[PDB]
RNA sequence: CGGCACGUAGCGCAGCGGUAGCGCACCGUCAUGGGGUGUCGGGGGUCGGAGGUUCAAAUCCUCUCGUGCCGACCA
RNA sequence: CCCUGA
RNA sequence: UGCCUGGCGGCCGUAGCGCGGUGGUCCCACCUGACCCCAUGCCGAACUCAGAAGUGAAACGCCGUAGCGCCGAUGGUAGUGUGGGGUCUCCCCAUGCGAGAGUAGGGAACUGCCAGGCA
RNA sequence: UCUCCUCCUAAAGAGUAACGGAGGAGCACGAAGGUUGGCUAAUCCUGGUCGGACAUCAGGAGGUUAGUGCAAUGGCAUAAGCCAGCUUGACUGCGAGCGUGACGGCGCGAGCAGGUGCGAAAGCAGGUCAUAGUGAUCCGGUGGUUCUGAAUGGAAGGGCCA
RNA sequence: ACUUACCAACCCGAUGCAAACUGCGAAUACCGGAGAAUGUUAUCACGGGAGACACACGGCGGGUGCUAACGUCCGUCGUGA
């Protein structure tokens, strides 16, 4: 479960999604899972998906995890009334744009990268796609 | 050089036992009677085995 | 529950009073601000809370000057 | 000046034929001597401090600055901007006296002498050694020592590398070993 | 705080005073400066006195 | 550096001198000369120049570095500056000690006319 | 759920900008033919964990985990 | 003040 | 009128670093002495004075070279004012403004006043 | 929790809310103020007696990553940072003009008169790098000033200035 | 002196994120000036008289909430009032 060591502040604004996201080519490994569409990944989330494809994969290869859950999320319990101070941080999310590439991977063929990233898109909550890198 | 805060610091001689006079400003005031100096010291001069014992002790 | 914070100052208006190219009388404020985000060129002068004032009549003018690439202002005189 | 005038007649002679140098100012100098003592215990008793400073005083013909501390230290318990130290600088006819001295009187006088080490040049060319006991230098009467002490010497030089550094003070015949 | 007050009183005799602040604990001797009494128009000496 | 110090220390009195719309007497010392400039307040106009490099100082001077030398050259900046009418000056002394020689540039100029 | 009080040697407690202490217990020697009592004398502690300020934190501050105390009322 | 069973 | 040098500026990295070379008649710097004018919380190191035997070693100036720093288009993109629209957490259309980063490239500054030496 | 200061929210002038997110103040200082002169940091590496990861010394690398009496922001090399000499401008009466508030009030201020300090002079100095360090009115206390003084002369009391 | 089931600071190269990061940096908005047309002075000052100080929703920009509420609190515009 991805989380930063430590943070200047605890507590961090919702603020706004918009825009499509940078680091979008695949950099370091020939294949990767990228998300087109938006929305929050949990590092809960991260690690399911991470998890499904090292298993698929039966650890060879190597696999890239190119974003990180940073930015802290709140709550309030039940029987609470609306209004007596922001709530205590529960789980940290990473903020996903379009065409933004998740995950990534090297060493294996190409069908059993299909399969893993597969099975790691049916355990992520936002759709996605297969991309392969390119020269230029 | 700051006056009258300095201490007195004039020439003495310095006499060695091989023979040397020299004379230099110092602050101990009188002369000096040296034991060992740059021109004497085996150092500076230049001065400075078990089967051999084994045969020595047990010749035949 | 309670927070612990909840404090607040009174904001101290700061900012550029007179923009560029205006035209002035002698002691105007300029410019208030905290140290010396803009410097005090020809006919302008540094007041202890490092304000800038008119110290002659005539026109605001902006500028970049040195080899810090420091903002001044001066008056230009009419 | 006995060794100065020793430098300018011969010194600078020697290190032009062994260097092949163009500039009798591209040949290195002896620039100064700083002699230092740290005093450390001048936080229990301020009046020791006094003593090796009259030590000093007594060994360099020079009334020392007292060194105080550049910023505070939490494991020897002391506070910036107290006093720790005294240190000497000797430049020139100061320094060529007490150069002598050094080298013709108060170095055969070490206990148990075999050498200087030549690897104690800073990589620049400046020379530092330590004198164990202030005791060599005959300024220093012997039944009228309080405590033993000691201090260090560093021969700051215009050279610059080792190789320079170290032929200077062997022109000088320093005695390496 | 621990700083109390003081003033500076005329050696002019002219009755004129300013007055100021003083650490009493660090700083125990009198406080004397020459400043300027308008009574007189001078400058005289100021020297110490209770409130 | 020496140069670069000197500059760091004369740079606050040639900035104030700027911002009060001054005409500047700027002393220049060497070790073998020594050299005078009145310049206007713009800055970047020399009004008058003297200095112990010029042969018409140099024949009557003996040596050219010294407290004599610093006396003449003040003398005549002072006298080319009336002979052009400026009569107001404030003293530049570019980071060099007020002592010695510039005191004595200073004081011959002072003596001969400038006012400052 | 809200506060507010403490975590210090094997145990029970003081200390809350510099030193860490007390009683019982343990150990070594005496006393007794032997044990207990008693007499002589030692040693024992990341100061709950961890980190921020500071010359420097058992101490000031914050997070965290236990325990204890007082309120979770009117409908 | 004490003294494990035969 | 050309070249070199010193002082004061304009502008403030296309102008600063690095690396290699070069200069001493003048100028500049190092330099040579210091009881003095003056100075070190010790020291003529620095500040200062009296000078001119030596050297351009360091420094400085000039010259060359992209390893950097720096400048930088055109086109595209992001954003966005006004009007309209959708599948409305976010976008799209018409129109006006239009970056940041990156790319081709540029790039080893230019210039004014006074004084001195050489031609 | 209630007054005051700093940042964000706050939408590139100002201002802007919540039991929104984070921190501070209720002082200090006759030098920690004025001026003249001078100086430049943190950290690391190498060498060095006790001395060690860390004291004082020497050299290099580095370039403000330091410092600022105390939070945070904005400033600072001409230093506003650091060291010394002499000092009291931490003055008295005023003040063109301006900023900021509903008002009470609060802040900046060239310059004029008198007297001063530092400086060779130009100059700078009406507290501190700036922004917190606070409290209306009433009623009284103390010092000066006949300004008033219930028939008159005083006085009590009142006024004005501190 | 060796080996790593190992853990890794500086630096270098490649990749992201930030309300309380900035060597860059718009659109708008605001301040000042000049010029034409248009507008029943639409602007400012002074005086007489008030009311009002319980707002609602919709769009855009946000805090808070669950980017929940016909929720709550701000900025700006529109409509209802
Ligand atoms: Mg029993
Ligand atoms: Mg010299
Ligand atoms: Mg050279
Ligand atoms: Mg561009
Ligand atoms: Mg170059
Ligand atoms: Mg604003
Ligand atoms: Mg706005
Ligand atoms: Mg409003
Ligand atoms: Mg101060
Ligand atoms: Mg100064
Ligand atoms: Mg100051
Ligand atoms: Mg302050
Ligand atoms: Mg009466
Ligand atoms: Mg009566
Ligand atoms: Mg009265
Ligand atoms: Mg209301
Ligand atoms: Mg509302
Ligand atoms: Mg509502
Ligand atoms: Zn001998």
């Amino acid at each position: 479960m991805l989380q930063p060591k430590r943070t200047k502040f605890r507590k961090m604004h919702k603020g706004r999604n918009r825009g499509l996201a940078q680091g979008t080519d695949v950099s370091f490994g020939s294949f990767g899972l990228k998300a087109v569409g938006r929305g929050r990944l949990t590092a809960r989330q991260i690690e399911a998906a991470r998890r499904a494809m090292t298993r698929a994969v039966k650890r060879q290869g190597k696999i890239w995890i190119r974003v990180f859950p940073d930015k802290p999320i709140t709550e309030k319990p039940l029987a609470v009334r609306m209004g007596k101070g922001k709530g205590n941080v529960e789980y940290w999310v990473a903020l996903i744009q379009p065409g933004k590439v998740l995950y990534e991977m090297d060493g294996v063929p190409e069908e059993l990268a299909r399969e893993a990233f597969k099975l790691a898109a049916a355990k992520l909550p936002i759709k996605t796609t297969f991309v392969t890198k390119t020269v230029m | 050089m700051k006056k009258d805060i300095h201490p007195k610091y004039e020439e003495i001689t310095a006499s060695c036992s091989c023979g040397n006079v020299m004379k230099i400003r110092s602050t101990v005031g009188h002369d000096l009677n040296l034991d060992v100096c740059s021109k004497c010291h085996p150092f500076f001069t230049g001065k400075q085995g078990r089967v051999d014992r084994f045969n020595k002790r047990f010749n035949i | 529950g309670s927070t612990r914070n909840g404090r607040d100052s009174e904001a101290k208006r700061l900012g550029v009073k007179r923009f560029g190219g205006e035209s002035v009388l002698a002691g105007s404020i300029i410019v208030r601000q905290r140290g010396t985000k803009f410097h005090a060129g020809a006919n302008v002068g540094c007041g202890r809370d490092h304000t800038l004032f008119a110290k002659a009549d005539g026109k605001v003018k902006f500028e970049v000057k040195g080899p810090k690439n420091r903002k001044f202002i001066s008056i230009e005189a009419e | 000046a006995k060794l100065h005038d020793y430098y300018k007649d011969e010194v600078v002679k020697k290190l032009m034929t062994e260097f092949n140098y163009n500039s009798v100012m591209q040949v290195p100098r002896v620039e100064k001597i700083t002699l230092n003592m740290g005093v450390g215990e001048a936080i229990a008793d301020k009046k020791l401090l006094d003593n090796a400073a009259a030590d000093l005083a007594a060994i360099s013909g020079q009334k020392p600055l007292i060194t105080k501390a550049r910023k505070s230290v939490a494991g020897f318990k002391i506070r910036q901007g107290y006093p720790i130290g005294c240190k000497v600088t000797l430049r020139g006819e100061r320094m060529w006296e007490f150069f002598e001295r050094l080298i013709t009187i108060a170095v055969p006088r070490i206990r148990d002498f075999r050498g200087l080490s030549a690897k104690s040049f800073d990589g620049r060319g400046n020379y530092s050694m330590g004198v164990r006991e202030q005791i060599i230098f005959p300024e220093i009467d012997y039944d009228k020592v309080d405590r033993v002490r000691g201090l260090d010497i560093t021969i700051t030089t215009t050279a610059k590398s080792d190789e320079e550094g170290r032929a200077l003070l062997a022109a000088f015949d320093f005695p390496f070993r | 705080g621990i700083r109390e007050k003081i003033k500076l009183v005329s050696s002019a005799g002219t009755g004129h005073f300013y007055t100021t602040t003083k650490n009493k604990r660090t700083k125990p001797e009198k406080l004397e400066l020459k400043k300027f009494d308008p009574v007189v128009r001078q400058h005289v000496i100021y020297k110490e006195a209770k409130i | 550096d020496k140069k670069s110090a000197r500059i760091r220390r004369a740079t606050r009195a040639r900035r104030k001198l700027q911002e009060l719309g001054a005409t500047r007497l700027v002393v220049h010392r060497t070790p073998r000369h020594i050299y005078a400039q009145v310049i206007a307040p713009n800055g970047s106009e020399v009004l008058v120049a003297a200095s112990t490099v010029e042969k018409a100082i140099a024949e009557q001077l003996k040596y050219t570095g010294n407290k004599d030398a610093a006396a003449a050259v003040g003398k005549a900046v002072a006298e080319r500056a009336l002979e052009k009418g400026i009569k107001d000056v404030s003293f530049d002394r570019s980071g060099f000690q007020y002592h010695g020689r510039v005191q004595a540039l200073a004081d011959a100029a002072r003596e001969a006319g400038l006012q400052f």
